[PDB]
């Protein structure tokens, strides 16, 4: 504990500098790092594009499809035949 | 998310 | 948050920061080094993101060990520190306990929670909000967070649209016939 | 301790006469020196047979010439690193601008992991004498670029180092036929363990599309692609974008069904075009039309 204090004088007495950049730079080193958050929300805008488009690309695939359980049909009569090709 | 909230009710509260 | 360096291993893995199973967890994890299991050798743990500079800030902590191959394959020591010992700059705190063997048990101390500080420094006198401007920044700093918080959820969300159907449908084997199909009529040829 | 000074009066024999199999074995039996250690720590097994938190104890005495001696062994990794700093430079015995060629230095390269384990914290100072040497291997190195694999055998996940990796991949997309395959299989290792998410996602997304031209030398990249989609990243949603952006036909599955959606690569029209590397502009100006 008691050294800090002793420190915040050193600060003072010496560069007078170092203390009052501490708030400053508490914005101002920070507002370099905010332009990184921000690239991450114009990131993260791009990847909301996305879901976006899945949240139709998925509802169209249904939609468009709409087909099953007729495959296994198609496929057991292409498979007597197919098999009989392989045979032959 | 609780911190974010805090901080608004923390700059009432002050 | 805190930045440092873990300084020695015991085990390949070996026991966690806590669990639940006995109170509440911390992490489990392992650093892979091995040696001999009965008789000496003083083997090392390591990582820059296991020191990593974020953390969980403080705790009265237990060290416990586990593992170590298949000769060791179990614990190795049991002991306890309230932190304030192990203080952060050069302030090595250390053992020798030996609950299977001995290890001279070294470890250095070389090199929300800001916000929390601040009420207490601001408490500590008479005092005004002065430059709000500050406050006013971050809390669209935490919203650009809580913005991300919400897309996660909507990703939580998307996560299961398509595993319902994926669980729900199997045609699978129908693809094989055809490839086979493909290769055999070249081969054929 | 006497290893610890006749290995290095050896050592200056070796600056003598660079005979290249003894320092070969030397990064292996390293660990058999830490193994001298270890024996020399089961003396210290005999001292400790020989001896018979918050309030500030003293187990740190127990530990703490052990320190000093870990201090003295960390100097017998500097001492190494001095002369590995020095071979690390020595690319060639290098005097009057040649070198005595120790682009055998990639022979021991692998040999040396044993030992790469012990130095390697200062991946700083490693990382920069490396770096000198990979900006001129790019320049001068084919044969000699053969560096690019034994690499991946130093570990970081630092994701600083994936980016002036991605740097690097920017800095290397090289022309000889098993130059490429270094890289495949620091590639490899990436797809055990992806290393930068979605920065990753896109430098990988900017090799497939280059990826959908292939001589059948690109074709063992194809199989190593498949654990990409096999670590799923909801796989389906970018596989149906980048099956769009790479549809030479329309479907597939697993890594060994990666084989059915074929179109022909050519070494045939590749060759005309190394003809016409006689020839650029114009070049990029009949391809809108």
């Amino acid at each position: 504990s008691r050294r800090l204090k002793v420190t915040g004088d050193l600060f003072d007495i010496m560069s007078g500098q170092t203390d009052v950049d501490h708030p400053l730079c508490e914005e101002c080193t920070d507002t370099l790092l905010d332009q990184l958050d921000t690239q991450l929300n114009v990131t993260e805008n791009e990847c909301q594009n996305y879901k976006r488009c899945l949240e139709i690309l998925e509802q169209m695939n249904e939609d468009d499809s709409e087909q099953l359980q007729m495959e296994l049909k198609e496929l057991a009569l292409e498979e007597e035949r197919l098999i009989q090709e392989l045979e032959d | 998310a609780a911190a974010a909230a805090a901080a608004a009710a923390a700059a009432a509260a002050a | 948050i805190v930045n440092r360096n873990g300084h020695q291993l015991l085990d390949t893995y070996f026991t966690l920061h806590l669990c639940s199973t006995e109170k509440i967890y911390k992490e489990f994890y392992r650093s892979e080094v091995i040696k001999n299991s009965l008789n000496p050798t003083w083997r090392s743990l390591d990582f820059g993101i296991m020191p990593d500079r974020l953390d969980t800030s403080v705790s009265c902590f237990v060290v416990k060990i586990w593992g170590g191959k298949e000769n060791i394959y179990q614990l190795l020591i049991e002991w306890k520190v309230c932190l304030d010992g192990l203080k952060y700059l050069g302030q090595q705190i250390h053992a020798r306990n030996q609950n299977e063997i001995i290890f001279g048990l070294n470890d250095g101390y070389y090199g929300n929670a800001q916000k929390t500080i601040l009420l207490q420094v601001d408490q500590n006198c008479v005092r005004n909000s002065y430059d709000v401007f500050s406050l006013l920044r971050l809390h669209r700093a935490q919203c650009a967070i809580k913005q991300t918080q919400v897309t996660v959820q909507k990703i939580g969300k998307e996560i299961e649209e398509k595993l319902r159907l994926t669980s729900t449908s199997n045609e699978l084997k129908k693809k094989s016939e055809c490839l086979q199909l493909k290769i055999l009529v070249l081969q054929n040829e | 301790i006497y290893p610890e000074y006749i290995l290095p009066g050896i050592a200056h024999l070796a600056q003598d006469d660079a005979t290249i199999v003894r320092l070969a074995y030397a990064e292996n039996i390293a660990l058999l020196a830490e193994t001298a250690l270890r024996f020399l720590e089961l003396v210290q097994l005999k001292n400790l047979n020989m001896e018979n938190h918050p309030n500030g104890n003293y187990d740190t005495e127990l530990q703490a010439l052990h320190e000093m001696v870990q201090q003295k062994v960390v100097t017998l990794l500097s001492d190494p690193e001095n002369i590995v700093k020095q071979t690390l430079m020595e690319n060639g015995i290098t005097r009057l601008c040649v070198f005595f060629g120790r682009q055998k230095a990639n022979d021991v390269l692998l040999s040396h992991m044993i030992t790469f384990l012990n130095d390697k914290n200062d991946w700083h100072l490693r990382g920069a004498f490396f770096d000198s040497i990979v900006g001129v291997a790019a320049y001068v190195g084919w044969q000699s670029s053969s560096i690019l694999k034994p690499l991946l055998q130093q570990g970081l996940s630092d994701a600083e180092e994936f980016v002036i990796v991605k740097a690097l991949y920017a800095l290397t997309c090289m022309c000889q036929l098993g130059l490429l395959q270094k890289p495949h299989v620091y590639e490899f290792a990436s797809d055990i363990a992806p290393f930068l998410c979605h920065p990753n996602l896109w430098i990988r997304y900017g090799a497939v599309g280059f990826i959908t031209v292939v001589a059948r030398q690109i074709s063992t990249a194809d199989v190593y692609c498949k654990l990409m989609p096999y670590l799923d990243p909801i796989i389906q949603i970018e596989r149906k974008l980048v099956l769009l952006s790479v549809l030479k036909e329309p479907v597939s599955r697993s890594i060994f069904d990666y084989a059915l959606r074929s179109k022909d690569i050519t070494s045939l029209f590749r060759h005309l075009h190394m003809r016409q590397k006689k020839r650029n502009g114009s070049l990029p100006d009949c391809p809108p039309p």
